C-alpha cells in the first residue's frame, strides 16, 4: 500500500490549523503552480524574462 | 480578555442624553456572524443580546473593529385588520410581507402610548404618531432606537389616522 | 497596440477554460466560507440552524408553581402554510399530536421571532347537560354551531 | 498601602447614574478567596463586604488585578406557599433547591414595593414586577444590582401574577 496523499493532506490540515497572515501567499503560489501546469504553452511566447 | 456582562452607550431623545446597557456573553463563544460575545442571540426574551443598526456604528466606532448589526431599529406599518378581538399589523421585512398580532385591549387609550409619555415606558411594542406633523414623526423616529434598546425586539410604528378609523 | 496584443493573446477556447477554472475556484471558496461561518438569512433557518427538532420546551404558570411541557413537530419533513408550524395530524387528537393555544402561541412566536397562527381556543363553556343510558352528554356552542360530547 | 474604608463606584438605573460605597477591612488580612480586604465576609449584617457579580468586573477593571465575586445579584422565584401567617419563597442556588421565609404583613400593599418607588428604598428583600411587560422586567433587572449593593444580601424577584392569586 501507499499513503503519500494522506500524508500531504495531513500536512495541509495541520498548516490550516496553524493559521497565520502568510498562509494566503502560499495558497496563491500553490494555485498558480496548478494553473500553470494545467494549461501552460498557450500564453508563453518570446519575452525570455517571462 | 474581557469578562464584562454589560456595555454602556448613550443616545439622544427629546434633546437629552440617556444611557442604556448592552448585554454580552461574558467569555464563552465568539458568534462570527456578528463577531460579538452574545448569549442566545436568536430569541427576543429578556437578557438577550440585541444590536440595533443605529447603535452598531457607534459601538464599532468606540471599539476600533467592525461590528455587524442584527436587526433594524423600526419598521412602518401598512395595513391593519381586526378579527375576533385581535388586530394584525402588516409590515415589510427584507422584501417579504409579514404580519404580527396583538390584543385589542391595549388600544383602548392611545394617549398613554403615544410618543414620549410621562411614565417613560411602553406597555406594548407599537407606537402611535400623527403622520401630518413632521415634528411628531421625527420625535417618534428618534425615540424608536431608545425604546428598541431598552427592551428587546424592534418597534412597530403606527400612524394615528390609520388606526383612528378602526377603533 | 497593448490592447490589441492583450485581446489576441490566446484562442477563445483557452480563455473560456481559464475563466471556468477561476470561477470554479471562486465558487468553491465561497461555498467553504458559507459552510463554516453562517449565512445572513437566519430567518429561513437554512440548514445551519436548529429548531427543526421534534420537541420544543415551554413553561406556563399555574396556581403557585411553574410547569413545563413539550410541543411536538415533524422533525423537518413537510410544512404547513395555514398554521406556519411543523404540525403533524393537527386535525385529530391523539398521543404525540401538537396543540397550540393563544396563551402559548404568543410566547412561541416571541421565541421563534416570527408570527404563528393558533388552531383553536383553550376552553369553552357548557350550557346544557343531558344524561342517557348511564352516560352524560355535554353541549356547548363553538363558532356559532352546536357541539356535544 | 491603602487604609481606605469605602470604595466608590457607579451604576445606571432608570437612565441616571447613581453612586454607592463598598466597604473594606482597612489594613488587616487579605482574604485570598477573593483577594480583597474584607471584614467578616460571611454574614449579611450591615457594614459587611458584599461584592456582586455585576460590579466585580467593573472593580477589577478600575483596579488592574483580577477580583472574584462572592454572590450573584439576584435570583428568580419559582414557588410560594403560605402557612400560619408566613410565606416561603423557593428559588435555586448553585443547583440546590432552597427556600426563604418572610412575614405576610409586608405584602398587604404591593404598590409601595414594586420597582422604583418614589421613596427610593425597599422595606423588604423581595421585589414585584409584571412578567408580561418586557420593560418592567428589564427595569427590575437593572435596579436589582443597585438595590443589592445599597443593602447587603441578594434580592429575590417575585412575579406579580404568581403572588396575585395567593393574596
Amino acid at each position: 500500500w501507499d499513503l503519500t496523499a494522506f500524508g500531504l493532506v495531513a500536512e495541509w490540515f495541520l498548516a490550516y490549523i496553524l493559521f497565520t497572515r502568510f498562509f494566503y501567499v502560499l495558497g496563491l503560489a500553490a494555485i498558480m503552480q496548478l494553473f500553470f501546469s494545467y494549461f501552460a504553452v498557450h500564453f508563453i511566447s518570446n519575452s525570455w524574462l517571462m | 480578555r474581557n469578562r464584562a456582562t454589560r456595555v454602556e452607550c448613550t443616545t439622544i431623545v427629546n434633546g437629552v442624553r440617556r444611557s442604556f446597557y448592552v448585554y454580552a456573553n461574558g467569555g464563552k463563544g465568539f458568534c462570527k456572524l456578528h463577531n460579538w460575545n452574545c448569549v442566545n442571540c436568536d430569541t427576543f426574551c429578556a437578557g438577550s443580546t440585541f444590536i440595533s443598526d443605529e447603535v452598531a456604528r457607534d459601538l464599532s466606532l468606540q471599539f476600533k473593529r467592525p461590528i455587524n448589526p442584527t436587526d433594524q431599529s423600526s419598521y412602518i406599518v401598512d395595513s391593519v385588520t381586526v378579527k375576533n378581538g385581535s388586530i394584525h399589523l402588516y409590515f415589510d421585512k427584507a422584501g417579504q410581507k409579514t404580519y404580527e398580532r396583538h390584543s385589542l385591549s391595549h388600544f383602548v387609550n392611545l394617549d398613554n402610548l403615544r410618543a414620549n409619555n410621562t411614565k417613560g415606558s411602553l406597555p406594548i411594542n407599537v407606537i402611535v404618531f400623527d403622520g401630518k406633523s413632521k415634528c411628531e414623526e421625527s420625535s417618534a423616529k428618534s425615540a424608536s432606537v431608545y425604546y428598541s434598546q431598552l427592551m428587546c425586539q424592534p418597534i412597530l410604528l403606527l400612524d394615528q389616522a390609520l388606526v383612528s378609523d378602526v377603533g | 497596440w497593448l490592447i490589441i496584443n492583450l485581446v489576441q493573446m490566446a484562442p477563445i477556447s483557452a480563455m473560456v477554460r481559464m475563466y471556468i477554472f477561476f470561477a470554479s475556484f471562486y465558487y468553491v471558496w465561497k461555498s467553504y466560507v458559507h459552510v463554516v461561518d453562517g449565512c445572513n438569512s437566519s430567518t429561513c433557518m437554512m440548514c445551519y440552524k436548529r429548531n427543526r427538532a421534534t420537541r420544543v420546551e415551554c413553561t406556563t404558570i399555574v396556581n403557585g408553581v411553574r410547569r413545563s411541557f413539550y410541543v411536538y413537530a415533524n422533525g423537518g419533513k413537510g410544512f404547513c402554510k395555514l398554521h406556519n408550524w411543523n404540525c403533524v395530524n393537527c386535525d385529530t387528537f391523539c398521543a404525540g399530536s401538537t396543540f397550540i393555544s393563544d396563551e402559548v402561541a404568543r410566547d412561541l412566536s416571541l421565541q421563534f421571532k416570527r408570527p404563528i397562527n393558533p388552531t383553536d381556543q383553550s376552553s369553552y363553556i357548557v350550557d346544557s347537560v343531558t344524561v342517557k343510558n348511564g352516560s352524560i352528554h355535554l353541549y356547548f356552542d363553538k363558532a356559532g354551531q352546536k357541539t356535544y360530547e
